């Protein structure tokens, strides 16, 4: 199981951002997993961003539910996911995640899913 | 600010236990969900460390165990080696709201003495 | 094949103090075509792997069917202790079958509030597991001793919900399957 | 003087679809102390003017006492529409009293959630002023029958409070007096 | 951002109608709270204009008129004078919270052409 | 019935505010009616702040309540309203207004209660 997000980018503050993360060992459609977006300004906590599954049901940070905006395409196993009207202050490390059960043996549950393999992360600046 | 609350660090000498400590609201945690842990290393990408309540994964040494307790969650570390000076994270389903929520805490910064 | 379509595609389900309880037999059940193909929110086994049921056999199958509350669909597990635990719907230490839910808040959710879906709130011990009681009388609290009618310290045993799209997922219904497993093979 | 120690500062309120009705004759009242020293959270009156009612005296005073939800507190008064209004507590649309409420979250709120106080949810048809329905019996939704018993299309009418301290002044109890208006002279 | 929310900016010929709406949520306006309406000339503190819906106070011209239906209220202006060119703000109380809350509006700014 | 608020003050960021109001033509021991602060920034809308009442019962802005904090003083017809950790943007017009309710003939509501009269203003200005 590998994850990969694009390329670090710069861009101008009120820009749209757009992010695409590769997923390889597993395929999207599989019910029993997700992907997820979580980023980390440089030297604080995490913060998750966004969800997507294997049938399109889609989850939103709350206070950021309206600027967000994730899709996924299962002929090339990628997940994408847009930003609109970028702050100076959203400057993180943004990971890819998988949502998927630990103690797969056992079966899935959405509840208790967690972030069990991660991306590398790719660092995101926005500035003048 | 982060829905689930840490203490910004923990301290401890080699070879003793140190335990962190996570805190819920009425959801998340006190609605009886479960609660995972990471480890992030500097320069490096979170790592699943507790998967469930004491539950973990394989590679994890031992010496890591957990426990949840009403709305309130904690991580013991039995022995204390260099390795261990990671920030660890909370981590909970949250309920309230229309699509569901996935709550971090806020970071536990762990030194070894 | 076997009927889960009578069980997963019903038009209404039962309420969780009064869940189905439907016997399945003398079936082939391909249980590994649901567990891929079909998207639910939860399908935990405990019991046995959901990746290789079709390989036994067991005398008989049991589902049971009920909507309970999103953040009350924790409790349908072994070992669990919570309102539908004690009062509602009790699950064996020693489990062996599946547990599948999936969310209905396009179907039992009303503007108004759906009040046809209730659960047991006052009762005077825990059930044994997979017991269910049907019926409601006014239950004592307190010392003095009841009338038969609602009042002070009496309560009508059944609480009910009162589902509305905009609850959250805490509160949205979520409709739950539970398995209970040489008449039934794969 | 007069027992409105009895009303105020009574125990224990009734709820409000079986309110209390305690007739106040053969008493000198003076509103006046009551109205500039008591500090409720609502004193209204509509066919009189608090600061003037001990000139008037009327033939007999009615005080009526229950415990409602902490918006609901709205429609106690002439021409309101709601829950209250249709089901439980109507007042007539010329009413000549007060109306005074004041917040009981101290007295009549637990953590475990109180389970005292029961309102009607149900009803065939909207209440005559001053009417209240005591007897409770299963209602029927859609055109199937009941039985007697609660089902899918067939509702407990009583709805029940489950104050807690943490529900916010919305849903926070609050206990409400209403008066209604010569051997009763200030 | 306020709770109560208030068209930015509504214009009008003289001698014209004039109305202004304010929308709220499930609690405060949808709870059936009062709703008040404030007038704020340039450089003056908010003038109290209708207390109560469709309630006017003492010395308000009758040309200002209000009402509510539902989660959301409107002012009416029936002419357009010349100080009809302030600031209104919409305000009812919110009880969506342990000791009560007060909400105004945006502000909403009317100007005479 | 009139209302005066202390005069302008400037203040350095992360100190202590102080704003007192003095209150004639009534008393605030009557039951009818209270004191509240509301705050204005400069071309922006109004926000209400605190409120007191004749029993000491207090209430605060939700987002505001840590920082916030109320009292009275009947004898000498006074409320204090008192801001710890002043950042730069808290600089704003502070009126304060009296929580009474017209048709007072009929009685008083402290839900419908209306800030009937308002006081002057006075101007905070938080900066370095
Ligand atoms: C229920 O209906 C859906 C409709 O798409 C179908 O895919 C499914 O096979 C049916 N049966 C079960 C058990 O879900
Ligand atoms: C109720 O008790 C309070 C206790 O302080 C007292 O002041 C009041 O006079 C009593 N009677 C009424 C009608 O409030």
């Amino acid at each position: 199981v590998t994850l990969k997000e694009s390329g670090p980018v710069l861009l101008k503050p009120t820009e749209t951002l757009t992010l695409t993360c590769t997923v390889s060992g597993f395929s999207l459609s599989n019910v029993g997993m997700g992907v997820s977006w979580i980023r980390q300004p440089p030297g604080k906590a995490l913060e998750w961003l966004a969800d997507i599954f294997s049938n399109d049901e889609k989850s939103y940070s709350t206070s950021l539910k309206s600027r967000l905006t994730i899709s996924r395409d299962t002929s090339k196993s990628q997940v994408v996911l847009s930003m609109t009207n970028m702050d100076p202050v959203d400057t993180a490390t943004y990971y890819c995640a998988r949502l998927a059960n630990y103690d797969f043996w056992s079966g899935y549950s959405r509840f208790s899913a967690q972030f069990d393999n991660w991306g590398q992360g790719t660092l995101v600046t926005v500035s003048s | 600010q982060s829905v689930l609350t840490q203490p910004p660090s923990v301290s401890g000498a080699p070879g003793q236990r140190v335990t962190i400590s996570c805190t819920g609201s009425s959801s998340n945690i006190g609605a009886g969900y479960d609660v995972h842990w990471y480890q992030q290393l500097p320069g490096t990408a979170p790592k699943l460390l507790i998967y469930d309540n004491n539950n973990r994964p394989s590679g994890v040494p031992d010496r890591f165990s957990g426990s949840k307790s009403g709305t309130s969650a904690s991580l013991a570390i039995t022995g204390l080696q260099a390795e261990d000076e990671a920030d660890y994270y909370c981590q909970s389903f949250d309920s309230s709201s229309l699509t569901g929520s996935r709550v971090f805490g806020g970071g536990t910064k762990l030194t070894v003495l | 094949l076997c009927p889960f379509d009578e069980v997963f595609n019903a038009t209404r389900f039962a309420s969780v103090y009064a869940w189905n309880r439907k016997r399945i037999s003398n079936c082939v059940a391909d249980y590994s075509v649901l567990y891929n193909l079909a998207p639910f929110f939860t399908f935990k086994c405990y019991g046995v792997s959901p990746t290789k049921l079709n390989d036994l056999c067991f005398t008989n199958v049991y589902a049971d069917s009920f909507v309970i509350r999103g953040d009350e669909v924790r409790q349908i597990a072994p070992g669990q202790t919570g309102n539908i635990a004690d009062y509602n719907y009790k699950l064996p230490d020693d489990f062996t079958g599946c547990v599948i839910a999936w969310n209905s808040n396009k179907l039992d959710s009303k503007v108004s509030g759906n009040y046809n879906y209730l659960y047991r709130l006052f009762r005077k011990s825990n059930l044994k597991p997979f017991e269910r009681d049907i019926s409601t009388e006014i239950y004592q609290a307190g010392n003095k001793p009841c009338n038969g009618v609602a009042g002070f310290n009496c309560y009508f045993p059944l609480r009910s919900y009162s589902f509305r799209p905009t609850y959250g997922v805490g509160h949205q219904p979520y409709r739950v399957v539970v398995l209970s497993f040489a008449t039934v093979c794969g």
